[PDB]
């Protein structure tokens, strides 16, 4: 992961995160995820 | 109306006979014999989407059910159900269940 002394580690996908991503992009996702398609097919929440 | 109807876990105030939801519509109600809050749900329902190879290469069909968990899915249930015609087979024809 050296590059000429520059780091990319912020912007590099990360192993440790389950789904591969950058840390930025780990902020990106949390602030914006207000809503979604909440993929209930069960319902069984209803009722 | 129709729907299938359970048992109202929702507290339900002696003064109070119906419960509506967000768009108003009857969700709750306490039987007339007894008062019995019944929460009443729609039939299940669901998009149906046809996947083919297409006519001139192929018969062949798949069949997606669109937000509907495998288990759930409906397909002893010929003579009632929308799209009755079809039995979509049964599970013998491998079933995956999808996001
Ligand atoms: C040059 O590429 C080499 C790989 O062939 C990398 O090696 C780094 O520098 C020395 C030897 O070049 C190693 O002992 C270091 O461990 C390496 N750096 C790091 C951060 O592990 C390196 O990526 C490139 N840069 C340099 C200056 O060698
Ligand atoms: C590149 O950037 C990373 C991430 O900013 C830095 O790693 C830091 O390393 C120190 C020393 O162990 C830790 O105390 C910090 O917690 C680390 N940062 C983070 C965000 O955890 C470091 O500047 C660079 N690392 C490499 C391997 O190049
Ligand atoms: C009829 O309903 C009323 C109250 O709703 C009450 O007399 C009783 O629960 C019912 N009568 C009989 C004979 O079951
Ligand atoms: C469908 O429901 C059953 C039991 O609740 C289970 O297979 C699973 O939770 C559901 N299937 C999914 C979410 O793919």
């Amino acid at each position: 992961k050296y590059f000429g002394g520059f780091n990319f580690s912020q912007i590099l996908p990360d192993p440790s995160k389950p789904s591969k991503r950058s840390p930025i992009e780990d902020l990106l996702f949390n602030k914006v995820t207000l809503a979604d398609a909440g993929f209930i097919k069960q319902y069984g929440d209803c009722l | 109306g129709t729907g299938v109807l359970t048992e109202s876990n929702k507290k339900f105030l002696p003064f109070q006979q119906f419960g509506r939801d967000i768009a108003d519509t009857t969700d709750a109600v306490r039987d007339p014999q007894t008062l019995e809050i019944l929460d009443i749900t729609p039939c299940s329902f669901g998009g149906v989407s046809v996947i083919t190879p297409g006519t001139n290469t192929s018969n062949q069909v798949a069949v997606l059910y669109q937000g509907v968990n495998c288990t759930e899915v409906p397909v002893a249930i010929h003579a009632d159900q929308l799209t009755p015609t079809w039995r979509v087979y049964s599970t013998g024809s491998n079933v995956f269940q999808t996001r």
